[PDB]
């Protein structure tokens, strides 16, 4: 396993949908990520591995306004970035 | 056109004993020189006549770099023979097995079967028949001239490169859909011609594709009279106006011949992944029949032989497998194949099945480590093959209900038990058809569940154990495969 700190706006994209901590798992940050893109519609109903960010928070998050669940290493290089790994 | 090639049948000599040698060589497929192997031969090996009740023995010997094995694909025989851990002949290296044929009439064949190998020996050329004879079957009158009017259909396809030469790669995409390409090759011939007898003509069809699955049928819509499965004759003669046949299974068939009229053998487009791909997005001709002034043989009998009765299916031990595509393994794979092909691909079985967000999610979440080896990708009861530990022990000489799961992935899934010839009671969720009620090695799976009653009549311990695994190849190289054991309980 592996815990971490979320830097200030990936925290705030993660408070938005009811977490309060101030430090992380990754699981509990896939987790609760996963619950904004589904709270914000961000997926599209027929494809629905793609998300679609651009006007969004995510999408300054990110850098992107787009991106797909199935490249799963680009995703993750992203979620990587606004991290920082405490071991 | 090319005429077909007739396998050499195969007698022991003054000393009981079969003698097989594990070559390679060349061969020309249109005009261009590939490398291939085989058994006594360029390509493909020969039919051994075996008379059952009466035992023969048989050495082996391995003239590749490369190590390999020899599975009898359909054989009531102990876990010995086959081998299994310790059943390896290393280069240039010998065995010697003993078949004492106890199982009604059948064709069976034989192919290497090393896990993680199987795949490319096979499309290599590796393959041959087994043909048992008991009594019953001679007092029949079926069609009895081999290579004349009772013929080896062996059916496969294979792909090859720039050079001529077979194009093998045990890749993620093959790993997820199978080893398959676009040319068909009738008893290693494309497209040949065989010379009837106005008659019947009996059609001892293989499919040995490596996941290729096929559909046999008549150019012109005369029926085919399926008269034995797997493991032999069915009770009557099924009339079938298509057969479709899985990797590793064998019906033999009749079918009239009356004009002048030739007719082409055919393979129909089937419902599988990647499989109606042009040029199998049509009727594809699989041989071409000539009728001539040469001498018939045989008949279609109305009975064919006796078939015994199923015992009492409760306190009979009950054993569930479930086969699983590591869910990752199954997205990349048709990432290949969506691009390698257009949506021509999936054409078939193209429809309203998808997957939601959250289960792309989860995937994602659940490779965190990026750690996906696909070489075990591929699961029964949720691991993979590791020789080290067989599954389960199971009862000889006791009747056992065994039911393989195949819920979760839409990949065909025709699933093989060593060491025994089984009935089908459930296939996929229905009742067996007409003609797969009989004895038979190989059930569909595909997205549900079969159950089969079996009964095991041969010893195999942990040294040489039995397998039961995929019979597309590239998934059972790939982890789909488990061992297991049977000794008469103490």
């Amino acid at each position: 396993e592996t815990l971490v700190r979320p830097k200030p706006l990936l925290l705030k994209l993660l408070k938005s949908v009811g977490a309060q901590k101030d430090t992380y798992t990754m699981k509990e940050v896939l987790f609760y990520l996963g619950q904004y893109i589904m709270t914000k519609r961000l997926y599209d109903e027929k494809q629905q591995h793609i998300v679609y960010c651009s006007n969004d928070l995510l999408g300054d998050l990110f850098g992107v306004p787009s991106f797909s669940v199935k490249e799963h290493r680009k995703i993750y290089t992203m979620i990587y970035r606004n991290l920082v790994v405490v071991n | 056109r090319p005429t077909l090639p007739i396998p050499d049948l195969l007698t022991t000599d003054a000393r009981n004993r079969i003698q097989l040698t594990i070559g390679a060589g060349q061969s020309t497929f249109g005009g261009k020189t590939a490398t291939t192997w085989g058994y006594n031969g360029n390509l493909l090996g020969p039919a051994v006549k075996l008379q059952r009740g009466k035992a023969v023995t048989v050495d082996i010997y391995n003239q590749l770099t490369e190590e390999t094995t020899l599975h009898w694909h359909g054989l009531e025989v102990p876990g010995e023979v086959d081998g299994g851990p310790q059943g390896i002949i290393p280069p240039g290296g010998k065995r010697s097995v003993t078949l004492n044929v106890d199982q009604p009439a059948a064709t069976c064949w034989f192919h290497p079967h090393q896990h993680g190998k199987t795949g490319r020996q096979v499309a290599m050329g590796l393959a041959g028949l087994v043909v048992i004879e008991d009594d019953e079957i001679l007092k029949l009158m079926l069609p009895k001239q081999w290579g004349i009017d009772d013929v080896p259909v062996i059916v496969q396809d294979k792909k090859f490169s720039a050079d001529g030469q077979i194009d093998y790669q045990l890749d993620v995409m093959t790993a997820a859909v199978g080893w398959f390409g676009d040319t068909l090759l009738t008893n290693g011939a494309i497209y040949p011609q065989h010379a009837a007898p106005r008659g019947w003509l009996r059609l001892r069809l293989l499919n040995g594709c490596n996941a290729r699955s096929l559909n046999f049928a008549t150019s012109d819509n005369r029926p085919l009279y399926v008269i034995a499965s797997d493991g032999g004759l069915l009770p009557e003669p099924v009339k079938v106006s298509e057969l479709p046949v899985l990797m590793g299974e064998r019906f033999e068939v009749l079918v009239e011949v009356n004009d002048n009229k030739p007719f082409d053998l055919v393979t129909l487009p089937v419902s599988q992944m990647g499989m109606a791909i042009a040029p199998f997005d049509k009727p594809h001709p699989v041989m071409r029949i000539q009728p001539i002034a040469i001498s018939a043989s045989g008949a279609l009998p109305d009975t064919l032989s006796s078939l015994p009765a199923l015992p009492s299916l409760e306190g009979l031990t009950v054993r569930k497998l479930q086969l699983s595509m590591d869910p990752i393994l199954d997205m990349m794979g048709m990432q290949m194949l969506m691009e390698k092909y257009g949506d021509q691909a999936m054409a078939g079985m193209d429809h309203s099945q998808m997957t939601s967000f959250a289960e792309y999610w989860a995937l994602l979440s659940m490779n965190h480590g990026g750690k996906f080896d696909f070489h075990h990708a591929n699961k029964i009861n949720g691991q993979a093959f590791d020789m080290n530990k067989p599954m389960f022990a199971a009862a000889k000489g006791q009747y056992e209900r065994w039911v393989i799961s195949g819920v979760g992935d839409m990949m065909l899934h025709p699933f093989h038990i060593h060491g025994t010839q089984f009935r089908i009671l459930s296939e996929n969720g229905k009742p067996p058809a007409a003609h797969r009620a009989g004895w038979k090695d190989t059930v569909k799976v595909e997205g549900n569940v079969s159950e089969v009653l079996v009964k095991f009549n041969h010893d195999a311990p942990k040294e040489h154990a039995y397998m039961a695994h995929c019979h597309l190849l590239e998934h059972e190289d790939t982890g789909m495969m488990l061992g297991f054991t049977v000794k008469d309980p103490n």
